[PDB]
Order: structure tokens, then C-alpha cells, then sequence
């Protein structure tokens, strides 16, 4: 469960991103192709070359459903229940690709918020994105 | 492989006994109901709605003995897992998009299906070495992905 | 989240267990011991050989928890409060571990309940071994 | 360990601007606040109650720079992990009794350390290269684990 503590954490860190969301969502995608590999299995029907816009298009909305839960952090599985019916009934994606894309997004912080990318915050953002993968996984059986 | 000779006598031996017909049908779709996602690559294949449907699908049964039947010749190359499967992977990343992943739920149900199978037979030393082969198989199966 | 078709089909399979539970609890740790060696790493203290008292007495242990979750499966974290608690505070087995268990319980329960391991069985059994496995690692951080 | 020669100036390139007293503290204080049940084997280094405390902590600092300096020995012999791995691998298993798990941990954390540090300068690419690195040591701290 995430703490107060790991709450502001996560909504002051996320609040720095802003206006790059999109930008680092579609960055976390693509690191996530050339580390894991296997993940580009989900996008067959993607263009996956560096600068596609289908990559540019699909970080923004995976970026803009993490700035919901951040902005309905009190009650992810409500938010985020659409997201999760999507994923459990069409997308199908294996469980174990979320940790995945948490891992890639945690190193794009990383790399653009080196101040605020702090052990706390760090602790915080990995707690977070482990929560927004479990919901989203919740009704896959 | 790094079998022990013991290790490759005893997979080898059990495997002997193995109806790969009945196996390789049961693993599938026991994948299919455990793994409810995994149904993704299948929706050609019918009503995949119960467990009973999956279990009865005889596209289901008949892709799990053509799956168990390319495994079945694997074991004949312990020693050389990635060269036996580099076409089979390629194929699965390359034209199937399947998640390397899978490979490994495929496994772990395996050995699921011979210890339902064997009973008695399938000991804590028997299962460790078919733990090793299936690791083995989902990453020459996984080997060629890029 | 265990349906109530899981839950009878739990209450089944573990039913048909009985007297054995502890039998079936060593067996399993023997199982993951052999084919998951890191997991040895946290049994120091133990005589990990074949027929070990250490290990069977342990076996017991597990499976006696095993139960008190099929009995308590509506209530489950509060039914392993303490032993969430254990294991995140004192314990502290990384979470990999749990799937372990768990892969090496359903692989004892197949050889041991022919009839009962039924597809939807093996299917709820599964389910159930993971809704324990995040109960008890629920407090880890 | 499929590291192209492209991967391998990479990771030499990269690795030739960090600080391992730093990035070794750096990354052993992050594994122990963000995994804190990792915090086990080091019940001997005093408080570890907070962020602060971890972080800061001589002990852990002092362990993260031994830890990072067997690293980069292991870079230098990205040939033979395995061979240039195996005393500690032993004694990991053996003696420290290690979760061969948090060598996994570690890598990761120790990648977010590296974006951490270069910024933009640890590009996609660079990533994917240093990912089937921390992978491969971590495979070389595992391979003797019986
Ligand atoms: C925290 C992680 C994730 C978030 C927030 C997320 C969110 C989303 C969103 C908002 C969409 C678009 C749905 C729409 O059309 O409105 C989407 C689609 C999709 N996601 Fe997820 N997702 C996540 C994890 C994953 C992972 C790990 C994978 C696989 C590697 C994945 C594969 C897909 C695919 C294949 C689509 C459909 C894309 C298309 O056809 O345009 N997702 N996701
Ligand atoms: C033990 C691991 C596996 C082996 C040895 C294996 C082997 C095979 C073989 C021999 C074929 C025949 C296709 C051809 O030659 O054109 C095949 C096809 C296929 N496999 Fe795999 N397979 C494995 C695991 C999986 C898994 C786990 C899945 C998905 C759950 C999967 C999905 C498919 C699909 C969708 C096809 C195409 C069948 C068709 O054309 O309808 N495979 N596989
Ligand atoms: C299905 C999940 C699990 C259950 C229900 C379970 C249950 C238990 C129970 C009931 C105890 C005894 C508490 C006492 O002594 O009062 C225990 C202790 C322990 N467990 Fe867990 N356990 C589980 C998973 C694991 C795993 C996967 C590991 C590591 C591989 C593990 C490691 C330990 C250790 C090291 C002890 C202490 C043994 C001793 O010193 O006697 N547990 N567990
Ligand atoms: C890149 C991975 C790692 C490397 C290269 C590495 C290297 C080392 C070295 C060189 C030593 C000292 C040898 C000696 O005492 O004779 C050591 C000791 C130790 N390592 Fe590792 N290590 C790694 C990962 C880890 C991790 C992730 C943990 C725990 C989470 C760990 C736990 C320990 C412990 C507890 C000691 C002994 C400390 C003491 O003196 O009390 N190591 N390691």
C-alpha cells in the first residue's frame, strides 16, 4: 500500500515531469524494445523505428493513464478500472512485461530528474508503478 | 545442456513412457485454463469459453501434439538445444509474436501433466531434471528473438 | 480474486489432502530444495538431507497455514496477519521465492490427487497459492 | 553474454566516466531502501532505519565500493564472467548465503544509478548494452549455487 509519505512522493516527482510525460513515455517504451526485446511481440503492427510516431502516440497514453492514477492516487482501481478490462480481455499482455516498462520509466526519471530522483522518491515511484501493475493485471483471472 | 548423465538417464528414461499424444493435448490447455491470456494466439482454434471446451478443442488437442511432438525431438539434442530450436525461434518472434515468456508457462504446466500422469514415478530428483530441460527448451526457443 | 467456484474447488482439493497435509507440506519443500538450489539459501540452520526432521517438522508448519487459509479463504489476510509479519519483517524471503513454493505445492498435489487435479482445479489451486503468496509478502515495504 | 563489439565500446566507453567509490555506495544504500528485505544480510552495519541513515551510513558505503570494484574487475573479463566470478560465486552461495535473486536487484538499481549519473548520455541503446551486462554477472554470481 502506498504511505502518505510515498503519496507526496509520488505526486511531486510526477509533478516535475509535467508537460514531458509524453516525451518520457514514449522514451520508457522505447528502451524497453531494444532491453527486452521480447516485449515487441505485443506491437507487431507498430512502426518500432526511433522516432515513430506510433511510438510518440502510444507513450502520450500511456503517460496520460499514469498522470490519472497519480491524480486519483486514492482510488487507482476505480480510475484506472477501464485500463485494467482492456488489458485482461484484449491486450492480454503476460504479467511479468509490466515490470518490464515500470523498470524502463523509473530509469527515464532517472535520467531527466536527477535532483528530485532521490532514494525516497525512487523508493516511492518503484512502489507506485508496482501499483498501477497490479491493477491493471487484477482481472487477467 | 549441463545434465548430469544420471540427470539425462532419468529424463530420458521417463519420457520413454510418455503417450506424447494425451500429454501434449492435456499441456496446451491446461495452459489455456491456468493462462487464460495465453488464449490470445488461438481465437482461430473455437470455443476456448470453459475448461471443458478448451479440454475438448481438438484443434487445442491437435496443436499440443505438434508442440509436445517438436519438444519430443529436442530431447534427442540435449547437447545442442539452441541449434535444434534456432528456426523454431525465429519463427515463433518472427512470425508469430509470441512472448518468450509463454515458453516458460508451457514448461512449469508440463511438469504439472507428468506428475499428474506418473504420480509415485515423478520424484523431488526426476522433477528437478526436467526443471533444468524445460529452462533449457524456453531459452533456445527464446534464443533468436531480437 | 478467488470466485466462489474457486474457493468450493480450493475447499475440494484440500479436503481430499487431510491427514497428509504435512506429508505433502515436506515433499514440496523437498521438491523446491532440488530444483531451485537458491531457495537452500534460506535454510541455513537446517539439515536439508532427504528425510530431515528439520524438514518435515517445517513441512507441517507450512501446510497447517495452508489450511487455516482454505478455512479463512473470505478473510485471508487477516487469517495470516502475523504470518505476513514474519516474513516481512523477519523473515524477509524475496518474493520470487513464494512462486516457488507455490509451482513445487500444485506439482505435489498433481501426484498425489489424480482425480481431484482436475484443469479447473489446477486453475483455482493456482490462483490460491498466489492470493496467499501476496498476502504474505502484502507488507514488505 | 551476446555482447556485439558495438555494446561492449559502449559499456567500456561509459563505465571509463564513473566514480566506483560513488556508484558503488550509491547503488548498494538505493538496493537496501528500495528492496529493504534486502536489508538481511546486513544486520551488522548498524542503523539502516531510514533513508538517511542507509545512505550515509560508512558501512554500507565502504561495501558498496568492494561490491562495485569486483564489478569493474568483471568488466575487464567480459569474456569469462564465469571463470573471473567463481571464488565468489562459492562464497556467496556457501558462506554469505545470498538469494542469488538480489544479484538481479542489484543490476537493476545499479542501471537507474548509471541514467542517474549520465543523464541524457545513457541513451536507449546504451541501456540494452549494460542490461545484458548486469544480466551476465549476475548469471556468473549464480553459476556455482548447488
Ligand atoms: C503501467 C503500465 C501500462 C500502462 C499505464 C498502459 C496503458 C495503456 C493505454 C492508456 C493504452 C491505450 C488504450 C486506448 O486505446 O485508449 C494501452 C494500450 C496498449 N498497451 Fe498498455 N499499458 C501499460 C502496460 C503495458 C505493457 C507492459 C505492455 C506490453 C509490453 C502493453 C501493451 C499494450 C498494447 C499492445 C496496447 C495497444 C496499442 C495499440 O494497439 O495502439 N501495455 N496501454
Ligand atoms: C515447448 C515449447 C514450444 C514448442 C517446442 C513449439 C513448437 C511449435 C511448432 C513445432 C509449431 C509448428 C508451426 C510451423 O512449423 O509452421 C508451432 C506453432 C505455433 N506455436 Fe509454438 N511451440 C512451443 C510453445 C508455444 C507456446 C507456449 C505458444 C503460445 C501459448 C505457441 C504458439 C504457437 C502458435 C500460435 C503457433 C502456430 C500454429 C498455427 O499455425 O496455427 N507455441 N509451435
Ligand atoms: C506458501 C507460502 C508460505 C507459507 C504459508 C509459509 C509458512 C511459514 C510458516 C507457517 C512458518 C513457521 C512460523 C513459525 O515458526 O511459527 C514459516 C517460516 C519460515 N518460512 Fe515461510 N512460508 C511460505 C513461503 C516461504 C518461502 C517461499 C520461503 C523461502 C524459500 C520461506 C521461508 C521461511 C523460513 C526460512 C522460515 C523459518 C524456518 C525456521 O527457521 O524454522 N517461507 N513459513
Ligand atoms: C555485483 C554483485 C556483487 C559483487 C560483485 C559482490 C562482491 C562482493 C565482495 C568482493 C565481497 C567481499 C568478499 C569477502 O568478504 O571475502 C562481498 C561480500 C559480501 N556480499 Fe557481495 N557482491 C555482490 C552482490 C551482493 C548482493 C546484492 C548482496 C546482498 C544483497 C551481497 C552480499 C554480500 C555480503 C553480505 C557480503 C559480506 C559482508 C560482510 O563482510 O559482512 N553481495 N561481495
Amino acid at each position: 500500500v502506498l504511505s502518505p509519505a510515498d503519496k507526496t512522493n509520488v505526486k511531486a516527482a510526477w509533478g516535475k515531469v509535467g508537460a514531458h510525460a509524453g516525451e518520457y513515455g514514449a522514451e520508457a517504451l522505447e528502451r524497453m524494445f531494444l532491453s527486452f526485446p521480447t516485449t515487441k511481440t505485443y506491437f507487431p503492427h507498430f512502426d518500432l523505428s526511433h522516432g515513430s510516431a506510433q511510438v510518440k502516440g502510444h507513450g502520450k497514453k500511456v503517460a496520460d493513464a499514469l498522470t490519472n492514477a497519480v491524480a486519483h492516487v486514492d482510488d487507482m482501481p476505480n480510475a484506472l478500472s477501464a485500463l485494467s478490462d482492456l488489458h485482461a480481455h484484449k491486450l492480454r499482455v503476460d504479467p511479468v512485461n509490466f515490470k518490464l516498462l515500470s523498470h524502463c520509466l523509473l530509469v527515464t526519471l532517472a535520467a531527466h530528474l536527477p535532483a528530485e530522483f532521490t532514494p525516497a522518491v525512487h523508493a516511492s515511484l518503484d512502489k507506485f508503478l508496482a501499483s498501477v501493475s497490479t491493477v491493471l493485471t487484477s482481472k487477467y483471472r | 545442456m549441463h545434465l548430469t548423465p544420471e540427470e539425462k538417464s532419468a529424463v530420458t528414461a521417463l519420457w520413454g513412457k510418455v503417450n506424447v499424444d494425451e500429454v501434449g493435448g492435456e499441456a496446451l490447455g491446461r495452459l489455456l485454463v491456468v493462462y487464460p491470456w495465453t488464449q490470445r494466439f488461438f481465437e482461430s482454434f473455437g470455443d476456448l469459453s470453459t475448461p471443458d471446451a478448451v479440454m475438448g478443442n481438438p484443434k487445442v488437442k491437435a496443436h499440443g501434439k505438434k508442440v509436445l511432438g517438436a519438444f519430443s525431438d529436442g530431447l534427442a539434442h540435449l547437447d545442442n538445444l539452441k541449434g535444434t530450436f534456432a528456426t523454431l525461434s525465429e519463427l515463433h518472434c518472427d512470425k508469430l509474436h509470441v512472448d518468450a515468456e509463454n515458453f516458460r508457462l508451457l514448461g512449469n504446466v508440463l511438469v504439472c501433466v507428468l506428475a499428474h500422469h506418473f504420480g509415485k514415478e515423478f520424484t523431488p530428483p526426476v522433477q528437478a531434471a526436467y526443471q533444468k530441460v524445460v529452462a533449457g527448451v524456453a531459452n533456445a526457443l527464446a534464443h533468436k528473438y531480437h
